């Protein structure tokens, strides 16, 4: 019976049936749920003969709804919130009642006042619902955390059970009671714990520091530190930027309690963590193509004439450059990957060289890139230390166990780094370079910890030339002055001249001057879905093209210029592929072939 | 030696840099003499300073308030250029660009960015903000 | 009071300042603001005046943003007044750094990370860019940086 029912909980739980009964997207909400466990149910069961429990709820619904009932869960959430989650357990065990827990709620929000930042917090806004964002720095280790207990009983048979209620459960305070750990049951009998029985809930504790680039000027940095319970674990790595929502809390005794400075340790519980993209960290395309979007790519998939389009809408303030335009398309799709059997896999990306004399936009062409690019990180010269690497951090950090903190090229798995006057960046660093681009991971023995770990990034470089403006006139090779195999591990080397023309220049004059006067939007979800959705194999139809154009490049070439490998063939591959992805289709083409060899003729001449 | 090729071993920095000023000091009595006279003047018995507090009651600006209105015109209003304005200038580039290269047919050895273009049109909008108009005209161009 | 300057004031100011927008010799009377000191030297001294008041901003998509304002050098040899120029640049201009360097002399030239030696974590050390922001940095012997 506890405390038994009152009619202020009760109140506070009848109110709130009408929401969510309107607005009803709730209730079938939590239905779905119950049904893919279900489903998932069936699956376990029957073929070989999950999620978790909380619906989020937007805030900007009760205004409307209920004004009181908002502005008492901003400010007493203690009070509003255990009694909302007892009426939406109640609803969700109506739903399905028949087969045989928390089921807590996310706050979405429609934030707020109460929108603030870890850098402004407290005391006004304490114990009130909050959301705070940062970096994520230092996270935190899990540890299961124990709950209820079982043991076996001999020679009387039986079992046991035991409960355990710590500081952070629930939410408001309640008389603690401490319950050692029970054994020795009387009458004197021992008591043999087993496990697997007696449940357990994993536990993090994150720390936020206030965001970087909304820093002040400089200062140091000032933390808050979240608890984070069972399905919220985990969600996020150290170094992600990260919107936190959720209960504030006094919790403890501040040294009024032991009779004999400092006070009263404070945190947040739970609740929403959302991650989030910010430039150069922790993803996030992410994104939400809904019903129309999708549709508008499917029927744009069929046009012939799409890929010059798609190439011209990088490039609102810059002329000409359609083929490097072509090229930044080509590494943003970039050729499937591939892992054999039992054996290497063949690099899938494409990487590209810009060099040419300055005022080029090749500094200015890259933050473009970096925008739509879905991630990745930027680097510019030196730049370093470590680049891609985890630096192998020394010492502890905490208790003594030796870990990793992972660099740029780690860090920027699975997408595009940046770099910058990478001709500046020091041979050292090259060394290592080599290692990540075609090999395609990272190999850290420092001290130390001694891994493999797998940096499979794309990348972009652009260089100055050697010395002055030279580049144009100057012969094949000494004008690009960082040899040599790096020269081959870019797929495509482009050189660009800014040698003057007075008919160019007129034509330079007036786009430069309407500006200061295929929608971007679109872009990187057109890009999304084609880039999960599908990849396009491999087909006899280009085949013989591919062989054709290369052995012609190695043969004629040769002669003309240089340097060509293997390595060209393998990137005749992945621009085909790539292309292929550009078309949609479920297969590589010829047309796509010829395009290939357009685009690395035009590299070369 | 080439007005370039100061700058470390490149002039690329100089080609980052919109207004370049080479100030000379040359030795001219008249001028040396205004000078250095200017500076006795400077020191004390402060008679410039004066000169700049009656500047200050008949025309000129106290510098404390000069301060205060440059915050002003900064954020209130943001400046935009016009048309004729605009083929004024390319006429103005594209004169540059030919001019300069048949300066540049005997390798005459010195530049020419769009980047510089840039820069003019930037000054035309400061100096728009500075008479706070919403519009570019012509002659302020013409500066 | 920089940074977090008030760009709030009072009622007067734009008065008189909307009055100062009707001079006829309004920009050639601010050029003669600049150096009370300084003798000559016009094109710097007008330079200096379309510097400190920015210029066109573009937000323009796609993310490119085209910036402003520009860049001024006074290379050349001394008596040139210029590094005492900077000094008063340094003054007018409501947010600015002036800083000679290399950086000096405790203070990075860039933005520079550095750790908080407590909590460990990471943070801004600060430099001549960064505590800058957002209007005039002055810096001389560029070429010794
Ligand atoms: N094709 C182009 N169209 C318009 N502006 C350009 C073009 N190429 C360069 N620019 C101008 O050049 C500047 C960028 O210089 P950039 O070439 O990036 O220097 P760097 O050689 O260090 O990369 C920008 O102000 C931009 O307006
Ligand atoms: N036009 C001028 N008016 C007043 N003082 C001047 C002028 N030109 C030079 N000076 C003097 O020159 C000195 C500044 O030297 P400066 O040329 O800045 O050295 P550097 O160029 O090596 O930094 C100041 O003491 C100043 O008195």
């Amino acid at each position: 019976t506890f405390f038994a029912p009152d009619a202020v909980f009760g109140d506070r739980v009848r109110r709130f049936q009408e929401f969510l009964d309107t607005f009803t997207s709730y209730r079938d909400s939590v239905r779905s749920i119950q049904v893919y466990n279900s489903n998932n149910a069936a699956n376990y069961n029957d073929d070989q003969d999950i999620l978790p429990h909380r619906i989020i709820i937007s805030l900007d619904d009760l205004r409307e709804f209920d004004r009181s009932f908002w502005s008492g869960i901003l400010v007493e959430p203690a009070y509003f919130i255990p009694p909302a989650e007892k009426a939406l357990t109640d609803l969700a065990d109506s739903m399905d009642d028949v087969p045989h827990h928390p089921w807590k709620l996310s706050f979405k929000g429609s934030f707020g006042a109460h929108a603030l930042s870890p850098r402004t917090l407290t005391a006004q806004h304490l114990n009130k619902l909050v959301s705070v964002e940062g970096i994520v720095t230092k996270t935190s280790l899990v540890r299961p955390k124990l709950i209820r207990s079982v043991h076996y009983a001999a020679k009387t048979g039986r079992f046991h059970y035991r409960d355990y209620t710590d500081a952070t459960t629930t939410l408001t305070t309640r008389i603690p009671t401490p319950a050692i750990y029970p054994t020795e049951d009387t009458e004197g009998n021992k008591l043999t714990t087993e496990y697997g029985y007696s449940t357990f809930i994993d536990h993090q504790r994150i720390t936020v520091q206030e965001m970087p680039e909304m820093a002040p000027a400089g200062q140091l940095p000032r933390s808050i530190d979240v608890i984070l319970d069972d399905d919220l674990v985990d969600k996020t790595k150290p170094g992600d930027r990260v919107n936190v929502v959720g209960v504030f809390k006094s919790l403890g005794a501040g040294g009024m309690n032991q009779s004999n400075l400092i006070g009263f340790k404070t945190l947040i519980l739970g609740n929403t963590v959302y991650p989030l993209h910010a430039r150069s960290t922790g993803v996030a395309a992410r994104q939400m193509l809904t019903d129309f979007d999708i549709r508008n790519i499917n029927k744009l998939s069929k046009k012939k004439d799409i890929f010059d389009i798609l190439s011209q809408s990088l490039a609102p303030s810059i002329y000409g450059h359609d083929h490097i335009k072509k090229a930044i398309l080509l590494m943003l799709m970039g050729g499937v990957e591939k892992n054999l059997e039992n054996g290497s896999h063949l690099r899938g990306d494409i990487n590209i060289l810009m060099v040419g004399d300055p005022s080029t936009a090749k500094s200015q062409l890259l933050r473009f890139v970096l925008n739509t690019a879905s991630l990745a990180i930027a680097t510019t010269g030196r730049g370093s230390s470590g680049v891609g690497l985890t630096a192998a951090v020394t010492t502890d950090r905490e208790t003594g166990e030796r870990r990793l903190e992972a660099g740029a090229m780690v860090l920027a798995d699975r997408g595009v780094v940046c770099i910058d006057e990478f001709d500046k960046m020091t041979d050292v660093d090259r060394v290592a370079i080599h290692e990540v681009m075609e090999q395609q991971t990272v190999t850290i023995a420092k001290a130390g910890i001694h891994t493999t770990l797998n940096a499979r990034c794309s990348v972009i470089a652009a260089a100055n030339p050697v010395f002055g403006q030279y580049d144009v006139n100057r012969d094949p090779h000494q004008n690009i002055a960082l040899p040599d195999s790096l020269l081959s591990r870019f797929d495509l080397l482009f050189v660009v001249t800014d040698d003057i023309n007075e008919i160019r220049d007129r034509s330079i004059s007036e786009h430069v001057l309407r500006t200061h006067r295929v929608t971007i939007p679109f872009l990187r979800k057109y890009v999304q879905y084609a880039k999960e959705r599908v990849i396009p194999q491999l087909t006899q139809e280009a085949i013989n093209v591919i062989v054709k154009n290369y052995t012609d490049l190695r043969n004629d070439d040769n002669t003309k210029k240089s340097p060509i490998t293997a390595r060209t063939l393998e990137t005749l591959i992945r621009l085909a592929t790539a292309h292929a992805k550009v078309r949609l289709s479920k297969t590589v083409n010829k047309v796509d072939a010829k395009v290939a060899a357009n685009l690395l003729r035009f590299a070369l001449l | 030696k080439s007005p370039g090729d100061n700058i470390d071993f490149q002039t690329t920095i100089l080609s980052r840099f919109d207004m370049i000023f080479i100030v000379k000091d040359d030795h001219n009595e008249e001028r040396d003499i205004s000078i250095a006279n200017h500076v006795i003047n400077i020191h004390t018995g402060n008679a410039n300073a004066m000169q700049n507090q009656q500047e200050e009651n008949g025309s000129e600006i106290s510098i404390e308030k000069m301060k205060r209105y440059i915050t002003y015109c900064r954020l209130k209003c943001a400046p935009r250029l016009s048309p004729q304005a605009a083929e004024k200038l390319s006429s103005n580039f594209v004169t540059i660009r030919k001019q300069l290269l048949i300066n540049e047919l005997e390798s005459t050895e010195r530049p020419i960015t769009i980047r510089q273009l840039e820069a003019i049109i930037r000054i035309t909008e400061s100096l728009a903000k500075l008479e706070l108009s919403p519009i570019a005209q012509e002659r302020h161009v013409d500066e | 009071s920089i940074w977090n300057s008030v760009t709030m004031f009072t009622e007067e100011e734009e008065e008189e300042f909307l009055q100062l927008s009707r001079n006829p010799k309004l920009y050639e009377i601010l050029t003669n603001s600049i150096a009370p000191s300084i003798f000559g030297n016009e094109d710097i001294k007008k330079a200096i005046v379309c510097l400190l008041m920015g210029g066109s901003k573009k937000i323009l998509p796609d993310g490119m943003r085209l910036r402003g304002d520009i860049n001024v050098l006074l290379l050349g040899d001394p008596g040139t007044a210029k590094s005492q120029l900077l000094k008063f640049v340094e003054k007018v201009s409501p947010i600015a750094v002036y800083t000679s360097g290399k950086g000096s002399s405790a203070a990075g030239l860039t933005a520079s990370v550095q750790r908080d030696p407590m909590t460990r974590e990471f943070y801004l050390e600060g430099g001549a860019m960064v505590l800058a922001d957002g209007g005039v940095v002055c810096i001389d012997e560029f070429d010794k940086m």
